[PDB]
């Protein structure tokens, strides 16, 4: 009866297709609604399928249901960064007339905005602690956190829902032997990365 | 309507004032179970069936909600016409052949019940030890019937009903 | 519409909290959920109508009350640290395919009110390296040392709040993850053109809303009582 | 286990008042032919009804037109109720009932006893309701002077019947009460020697 969703976090670049998977154990589940939760609000119904149904289309969102394998998938095509949210799988036995829905633990989907020309660089910002900005890097970079406490690195911001004009996915490091040349020592940097 | 069997499923009954409700299943005339709306518990007529099937009591609760709701609306829709009472009839008979010095069960069968609130009691003096009432059953005419059970040690009894559609209580002696 | 009150609340063990939820869709069922990482969305209590109330999957420590079709309340008579969470209220019709959720309430229940600090806030001006290299400029705002993590960041550009070019962390971060009372930090960035930044008539401000104690609360230290407040940091475009 | 599913009561948008709702499934030849009929009753007067023969709600008194008209419009409700013939009736007959009501068999207890006299054959505590009870006198079926109660319903999933034969006991005669029922491999025969 437990609902089990995979993966726990998915990260995608704009334009990809996201695959969020969900499986259940109770064979009596016959209604499977997906709820989308944006940061700071509470979940709203995204899209739902019944068991007598093989597929449910709705714009860029589609549910694929497989009764035999008790498996279920949400595809998001043309992933817009505005789709960055937590997505929950749910299921009720509608015949039991009980009104309670069983909920997955949800997968966090962060969509990356797309870069017209990558230009990896690490800049030093001015204080008015001092901060280092790693920015403009392409799909083949994963920012790992610091091997040192006392050095803080934030990797995945979320764009304001209303941003129209200057969307990027930078990383910020700060601390109190700390310079920006070494700041991202513990993560995988492109070889031709700018260091002014 | 002709058939081999009839299952009468999801019988919801609500009455105001008093906020009195009942949710039962029946098969072929016999009560499978009711939902206890206070303990929120499905209680089966035969425990053996409870060990062989199940019913989530919550689907009863939700249905009673609906039926409470509907009752509010129709009450008003008809400009608040009230329920019209009925005269119930009781018939007392024993479960097994009666044998003094042998325990026996004595059944009281009340019918033409509407609305479904009755007091069904019983030497010349009231008796309360070892009685089981049934839940209200459904008649083709939308009045109800109900059976009460008294356990006696046959020796050498009357069944008393107090309804509203009866001016003075009716006692059917044995 | 489905609204909950209060939206943020601080409380100490042993106190009695009351979350309240109101709904105007003439819905008949109402629910009280709870959200925590590693646990998804758990049902505490719910109700099919006025007067009735059902025990969800984790009803221990809370009691609920549905006095009216439009009203469902969720009460913690003896608040516990373990009841620190984000609470969501919902509603639905009879046999409804959809649940309709509220905007949530953050609640922190703490062993002591000593460790409730507001954030210290700073704006960091863009590097000239990034400007000359990108004809783009990125301000970085840091909010540090607050507790609990009930915070909301905003960028203000010459008196109007701005949204384009803004990305901030979706959840704060523990300064000392070893400690159980660790304070938190949030970061944000605002990217503008370089032509826009170098005009020293444009000012840029990072405003962070912190929710803490209230008027009627009781503070027993010399420090200023961490009222619910706004902290701001500012910077001016330059040459 | 296997589970009973009930219909969904459709909702609508001293002096006492009564509401009642029921779902009737009518099975003939197992599930070979099912009829599904659902009824909404206010103050003992039925006012709305769905019936799978009609395939759609109908008002039965003029209180009912609002609801029958309404429920017929919104297909999430009408299709659901139409499908309750399978999701409720067929599901319940084929599932829980087969494990319970349809598998129950309790055989009856038979005792004869004298009351120109009359013997009474007391046949009690059996299920289901099908039963034949015949008298024999010295081995000859006695159909004259024999009179039985109707099937008496005990309320606890058991029936009883009592068959009185008018007789005159002459020392030597054998009267046998003869009981056939689906629960008995061979019939039950209980004798009373005069």
């Amino acid at each position: 009866q437990q609902v089990r969703q995979s993966p726990q976090s998915l990260t995608v670049w704009e334009g990809e297709t996201a695959i969020l998977n969900c499986s259940y154990e109770n064979s009596a589940f016959d209604y499977f609604p997906w709820y989308q939760q944006f940061p700071g609000e509470g979940p709203a119904l995204l899209i739902a399928i019944r068991s007598v149904s093989d597929k449910k289309e709705d714009g860029r969102f589609t549910i694929f249901f497989n009764k035999r394998e008790k498996k279920l998938s949400l595809h998001i095509t043309d992933s817009q960064p505005g789709d960055s949210a937590t997505y929950f799988c749910a299921a009720s036995v509608t015949g039991a007339n009980t009104g309670k829905l069983t909920f997955g633990h949800g997968t966090i989907l962060r969509v990356h905005p797309n870069i017209q020309n990558p230009d990896p660089a690490v800049y030093q910002l001015r204080d008015s602690k001092s901060v280092c900005l790693f920015t403009d890097f392409d799909s083949q970079t994963n920012v790992s956190q610091s091997k040192d406490s006392d050095v803080y690195i934030t990797d995945k911001c979320v764009l304001d829902m209303r941003s129209m004009d200057f969307k990027s996915n930078s990383a910020v490091a700060w601390s109190n032997d700390f310079a920006c040349a070494n700041a991202f020592n513990n993560s995988i940097i492109p070889e031709d990365t700018f260091f002014p | 309507i002709e058939a081999d069997h009839v299952g009468t499923y999801g019988i919801s009954v609500y009455q105001s004032p008093g906020d009195i409700g009942q949710y039962t299943f029946e098969f072929d005339g016999d009560e499978l179970f009711y939902v206890d709306l206070d303990k929120k518990e499905t209680v089966w007529m035969l425990p053996e069936f409870g060990q062989l099937a199940s019913f989530d009591p919550q689907g009863g609760l939700q249905n009673i909600a609906v039926v409470k709701h509907n009752l509010g609306v129709l009450t008003k829709r008809s400009n608040s016409t009230p329920a019209t009472n009925e005269a119930p009839q009781a018939t007392v008979f024993p479960k097994s052949p009666v044998l003094l010095g042998q325990p026996n069960t004595l059944i009281c069968f009340v019918d033409n019940i509407f609305p479904p609130v009755i007091n069904i009691t019983w030497n010349s003096k009231s008796v309360a030890d070892g009685v089981y009432e049934t839940s209200f059953f459904v008649n083709r005419d939308y009045s109800f019937h109900k059976l009460s059970y008294l356990t006696f040690i046959p020796s050498d009894y009357d069944c008393k009903v107090e309804h509203w559609g009866l001016e003075e209580p009716v006692l059917k002696h044995w | 519409a489905v609204t909950q009150s209060p939206r943020n609340k601080v409380a100490v063990t042993g106190g009695k909290v009351t979350l309240s939820c109101n709904q105007t869709n003439n819905h008949n069922n109402m629910y009280w959920y709870r959200q925590d990482t590693g646990h998804g969305l758990r049902l505490i209590h719910y109700s099919y109508g006025a007067g009735s109330t059902e025990k969800g999957d984790i009803p221990d420590g809370y009691k609920a009350s549905r006095p009216s079709q439009e009203n469902f309340s969720l009460i913690l008579e003896l608040a516990t640290p373990s009841q620190t969470s984000v609470y969501f209220c919902a509603s639905g019709d009879f046999w409804g395919d959809t649940l309709y959720f509220g905007a949530g309430t953050r609640l922190s229940v703490l062993e002591d009110l000593k460790n409730v600090f507001p954030p210290e806030v700073a704006v960091f001006e863009p590097s000239e390296a990034e400007i000359s290299h990108t004809q783009k400029a990125t301000l970085v705002c840091l909010a540090t040392g607050f507790y609990p993590d009930h915070v909301e960041l905003s960028w203000w550009v010459n008196g109007k709040e701005v949204h384009s070019g803004v990305c901030t962390d979706p959840q704060p971060l523990k300064e000392q993850p070893a400690l159980n009372d660790s304070r938190y930090a949030l970061s944000s960035r605002l990217r503008v053109s370089a032509t826009f930044w170098q005009n020293p008539r444009n000012h840029f401000r990072c405003q962070v809303q912190f929710y803490g104690l209230s008027e009627n609360d009781e503070w027993t230290q010399d420090r200023a009582k961490p009222v619910t407040q706004i902290v701001s940091a500012e910077a001016w475009g330059r040459a | 286990r296997v589970s009973y599913y009930g219909p969904k009561t459709s909702p609508v948008q001293e002096r006492h008042f009564v509401y009642q709702f029921m779902g009737e499934c009518y099975f003939t030849n197992g599930t070979q032919r099912i009829r599904y009929v659902t009824r909404y009753i206010y103050n003992r007067e039925e006012y709305v009804r769905y019936d799978s023969d009609v395939g759609e709600h109908r008002a039965v008194t003029e209180l009912g037109r609002p609801d029958a008209e309404y429920w017929n419009s919104q297909p999430e409700i009408l299709e659901r109720t139409r499908a309750e013939l399978d999701t409720v009736c067929r599901h319940n007959y084929e599932g829980p009932e087969t494990h319970t009501s349809l598998r129950r068999l309790e055989q009856p207890n038979v005792v004869i006893s004298l009351s120109h006299n009359t013997l009474v054959c007391s046949v009690t505590d059996f299920y289901p309701a099908k039963i034949k009870v015949r008298w024999f006198r010295n081995g000859q079926e006695e159909t004259v002077g024999v009179s039985s109660t109707q099937l008496i319903r005990n309320g606890d999933w058991t029936f009883q019947v009592l068959v009185m034969l008018e007789m005159t006991p002459r020392r030597g005669e054998v009267y046998t009460c003869h009981v056939e029922h689906p629960s008995l491999k061979s019939p039950i025969t209980v004798e009373w020697r005069a």
